[PDB]
């Protein structure tokens, strides 16, 4: 919520390119995980996640 | 003037009454920075 909304008052071109939420506490999804990490390359990207 | 006939043909085929309220600012406005920080709000016209 904070990204998007200092993104959105920003007067400068920001452009966010899809959100990834995938749980890494399923079971099976990870041929599912493996493919939309695939998918998604950007040149600078955030992460949340526990260590 | 031009603009009032035109709301006054509207209100004969709408049925609805009308307060008129003349701008508080004497402008159009565009997209223009709050002054109080980053984000960009509508001043003029179209804010109100």
């Amino acid at each position: 919520n904070k990204i998007r909304s200092t993104i959105e008052n920003s007067f400068v071109g920001w452009e966010l390119e899809e959100v990834l939420l995938l749980d890494m506490s399923l079971d099976d999804g990870d041929s599912k995980i493996q493919n939309q990490l695939k998918k998604l390359q950007s040149p600078i990207i955030l992460l949340y996640c526990t260590k | 003037g031009f603009c009032i006939d035109l709301l006054i043909k509207l209100a004969r085929t709408m049925n609805f009454t009308y307060e008129v309220h003349l701008v508080a600012d004497g402008k159009f406005g565009t997209q223009e920075r709050v002054n109080n920080s980053n984000k960009k709000e509508w001043n003029g016209m179209m804010g109100e």
